[PDB]
C-alpha cells in the first residue's frame, strides 16, 4: 500500500496540472491515490511534511497501512516531470504530453475537492444516483453564491469520470470525510461545502440497520437494556451475530457513520436482512411510537413475534 | 423506548462510544 507523493518548489502548477488530467478522463493508474493525496496535502498543510505527519489524516491512514514514498524534484514546472521512468507510465505520459492546461488560480485545488464531496452523500447506490444528488446540490451552492463550477463539470460525461475517481479512492474519500467532520471555520471558503455534503453522508447505507439496533433498545431505572424477547433462545444466533457485526463496525470509531462508503472492513454482516426476528421486534416496537420502519419487511412467519413487541411496547 | 435519546445511544455503541457487552453481554 505505497502512496507516493510528488515534492517540487512548484506544487501549484504540479498540483492544477493533475487536476486538469483528471478532469480529462486520463488514467493515473497506480499514480493516482499519490496525485490525490499530493493535492490534498495543499489544500491543506502547503506541502510542509512535518505539519501533514503530525495531523489526524496521516495517522489515520498509517493506522490503516498506507506508506508514504517521496518523489523529491525541485527545479521541475510539469507533472509530466516527476513520472517516475517506467515502461509502465508510456502511455499516461504519452497522454500527458498532449494535455490542455491554463494558468491556474489556487481557489481550485479547494474547489475541486468542493466537487469531488457532492458525490458522497449517495456514492454507494451507484453512478445515476450519485450524480443526480449532487447535481441538484450544485443548484443549492450556486444560488447560494458559495460557487460556481465551471459549467462544463456539469454534464453527466464529466460527473461519470469524478464519480469513478471517487469510488477508485479511498484516500480522497476519507480526505472529505475527515475535513468534513472536524470543520468549525474551515481551511478556506470550498471547505462548509464539504462539511455539508459529508453531513449528509452520515449512516449512508447503514441507516436501516441503524433503526432496528435503535428500536430494540429499552430503556430502564437499571440502565439502557436490549428489549426482553431479543433475550430468549430463538434470537440467540441472531443476537451474537448482530453484535459480532456490530462490534466490527465500532472499530471504526468516529468514521463508522461512514463505513460503508468508505468500505470499511468488516461490515458484510450489517444487512437487515440476516437478523429477521430482530427486524420483527424493532417494527413491533416502532409501530407502538408509531414509526414505519421504511426498509424493513417483516416476513410472514415472524409476524407474531413482531405482534408480540407491538402489543407489549403498549403495554 | 422513549426519548428519542437512543439515537445518541444507538449511534454510540456505533461508534464506540457505549461499550457493547454492556448491552449486548459478554
Amino acid at each position: 500500500k505505497k502512496v507516493i507523493l510528488f515534492d517540487t518548489n512548484h506544487q501549484v502548477s504540479i498540483c492544477n496540472q493533475i487536476i486538469d488530467a483528471i478532469n480529462s478522463g486520463i488514467d493515473l493508474g497506480d499514480l493516482l491515490e499519490g496525485g490525490l493525496l499530493t493535492l490534498c496535502v495543499e489544500h491543506y498543510y502547503n506541502s510542509d511534511k512535518d505539519k501533514f505527519n503530525t495531523s489526524p489524516i496521516a495517522k489515520y491512514l498509517r493506522d490503516a497501512g498506507y506508506e508514504f514514498d517521496v518523489i523529491k524534484n525541485a527545479d521541475a514546472t510539469r507533472f509530466l516531470d516527476v513520472i517516475p521512468n517506467e515502461p509502465h507510465y508510456s502511455p499516461l505520459i504519452l497522454a500527458l504530453k498532449t494535455l490542455e492546461s491554463t494558468e491556474s488560480q489556487r481557489g481550485r485545488i479547494g474547489l475541486f475537492l468542493s466537487f469531488c464531496s457532492l458525490f458522497l452523500p449517495k456514492l454507494v447506490v451507484g453512478d445515476r444516483a450519485s450524480i443526480e444528488k449532487a447535481l441538484r446540490q450544485v443548484t443549492v451552492h450556486q444560488e447560494q453564491g458559495i460557487v460556481t463550477y465551471p459549467n462544463h463539470w456539469l454534464t453527466t460525461g464529466h460527473m461519470k469520470v469524478i464519480f469513478g475517481i471517487l469510488r477508485s479512492s479511498f484516500i480522497l474519500k476519507f480526505v472529505l470525510i475527515h475535513q468534513g467532520v472536524n470543520l468549525v471555520t474551515g481551511h478556506d471558503a470550498y471547505d462548509s461545502i464539504i462539511s455539508n455534503s459529508v453531513g449528509q453522508t452520515r449512516f449512508s447505507g447503514l441507516l436501516i440497520v441503524k433503526t432496528v439496533l435503535e428500536f430494540i433498545l429499552q430503556k430502564t431505572d437499571s440502565g439502557v437494556t436490549l428489549h426482553p424477547l431479543v433475550r430468549t433462545s430463538k434470537v440467540k444466533n441472531e443476537v451474537a451475530s448482530f453484535k459480532q457485526a456490530l462490534s466490527n463496525l465500532a472499530r471504526h470509531g468516529e468514521y463508522a457513520p461512514f463505513a460503508r462508503v468508505l468500505n470499511l472492513s468488516g461490515i458484510n454482516n450489517l444487512e437487515h436482512g440476516l437478523y429477521p426476528q430482530l427486524s420483527a421486534i424493532a417494527l413491533g416496537v416502532a409501530t407502538a411510537h408509531g414509526s414505519t420502519l421504511a426498509g424493513v419487511n417483516v416476513g410472514e412467519q415472524y409476524q407474531q413475534l413482531r405482534e408480540a413487541a407491538h402489543d407489549a411496547e403498549v403495554k | 423506548w422513549d426519548s428519542s435519546y437512543m439515537q445518541q445511544v444507538s449511534e454510540g455503541l456505533m461508534t464506540g462510544k457505549v461499550p457493547i457487552d454492556q448491552v449486548f453481554g459478554a
